[PDB]
């Protein structure tokens, strides 16, 4: 049970620096996942000791550095450009019971390099009525807007209601600005009686919003 | 490097095949569902990770290496990704997007009003949905007082749900309170293969 869990998204000038932990709660990888660019190897570190081998488009503003008294691995890139936004990962390798190597990855931390202002989100109930009904089963959720950079996460309710939620990929709007939708559909039954709360984490502006989506007609 | 197809559509139980061409020592495949980090299914090339089925196989030889699922799931819906290992150095394909090809399914059309409070802000959004449809291709149009709209509006479609094979889409449009309060009849007009007509959703008031 080797789980590693990464530091939350960032949003950096170009030219600023930025360090994304990574803590396990084999060589070790750092790998990220950019617009255009596709995965990309960024390098390898001994998670024992700290040795490192790095790809050469990255050994000039790339160090990973290793605590081993914590489990915690770094990765800092200074010098960021526009190319660096992008969802940064690390991971590892190990094998099984009997012999089946497997990999395990972090969460992902979103890096956006941006000189433009950190905005948090307007967050607006989608009323589920008549018009959003398909028999047995309604639709409600809430609209996320005018927030930059991603990433919005939406959980509902406690945050274990995942079954039945579909969380839109992230759009502009006009302003630049960007928006998404979560959408989740219920028993029609269930609107009588569950309160439906969408909760909205944008991790750049240390802003949380919970919204509460009351049914109209 | 290039990976090959880049998308592909098949049936359930269907064999399904991607090949990741080119001085390689050894291929890796990797899973990315929907929005997971990527999973190791297929390293040195030809070995299942742990506790992947036995329906997966990868295979190759100095220049040309296979990735293959001998019976499509629902659950294998993902985009793929070789990666080659030499030299301390690795690099990865560019991804191979895999859907589930079933029957076609019509959309239940939704649309949400803008809320009170956006109202109360200067604003005014609504929201057309279109819910658990195949295939992917829709045509969607907003119209105010029978006056077709462009661009005050947006749209995103989720990648490919496991659970049924299906698609949804969500559509904003997106005006001031001023003008949205200037006009009555707001409507979505929907076109899919498995409707039997155009669908327009609609609601008064402003």
């Amino acid at each position: 049970q080797v789980q590693l869990v990464q530091s939350g998204a960032e949003v950096k000038k170009p030219g600023a620096s930025v360090k994304v932990s990574c803590k396990a709660s084999h060589w070790m990888h750092w790998v990220r996942q950019a617009p255009g660019q596709g995965l990309e190897w960024i390098g390898e570190f001994n998670p024992s000791n700290g040795r490192t081998n790095y790809n050469e488009k990255f050994k000039s503003k790339a160090t990973m550095t290793v605590d081993t008294s914590t489990n915690t691995a770094y990765m800092e890139l200074s010098s960021l450009r526009s190319e660096d936004t992008a969802v940064y990962y690390c991971a590892s390798r190990d094998y099984d019971y009997d012999g089946r190597y497997f990999d395990y990855w972090g969460q992902g931390t979103l890096v956006t390099v941006s000189s433009a202002s950190t905005k948090g989100p307007s967050v607006f109930p989608l009323a589920p009525s008549s018009k959003s009904t398909s028999g047995g089963t309604a639709a409600l959720g809430c609209l996320v807007k005018d927030y930059f950079p991603e990433p919005v996460t939406v959980s509902w309710n406690s945050g274990a209601l995942t079954s039945g939620v579909h969380t839109f990929p992230a759009v502009l709007q006009s302003s630049g600005l960007y928006s998404l939708s979560s959408v989740v559909t219920v028993p029609s039954s269930s609107l009588g009686t569950q309160t439906y709360i969408c909760n909205v984490n944008h991790k750049p502006s240390n802003t949380k919003v919970d919204k509460k989506v009351e049914p109209k007609s | 490097m290039t990976q090959s197809p880049s998308s592909l559509s098949a049936s359930v139980g269907d064999r399904v095949t991607i090949t990741c061409s080119a001085s390689v020592t050894y291929m890796y495949w990797y899973q990315q569902k929907p929005g997971k980090a990527p999973k190791l299914l297929i390293y040195d090339t030809s070995n299942l990770a742990s506790g992947v089925p036995s329906r997966f196989s990868g295979s190759g030889s100095g220049t040309d290496y296979t990735f293959t699922i001998s019976s499509l799931q629902p659950e294998d819906i993902a985009t793929y990704y070789c990666q080659q290992w030499s030299s301390h150095i690795f690099t990865f394909g560019q991804g191979t997007k895999v859907e589930i090809k079933r029957t076609v399914a019509a959309p239940s059309v939704f649309i949400f009003p803008p809320s009170d409070e956006q109202l109360k802000s200067g604003t005014a959004s609504v929201v057309c949905l279109l819910n658990n449809f195949y295939p992917r291709e829709a045509k969607v149009q907003w119209k105010v007082d029978n006056a077709l709209q462009s661009g005050n509006s947006q749209e995103s479609v989720t990648e490919q749900d496991s659970k049924d094979s299906t698609y949804s889409l969500s559509s904003t449009l997106t005006l001031s309170k001023a003008d949205y309060e200037k006009h009555k009849v707001y409507a979505c007009e929907v076109t899919h293969q498995g409707l039997s007509s155009p669908v327009t959703k609609s609601f008064n008031r402003g």
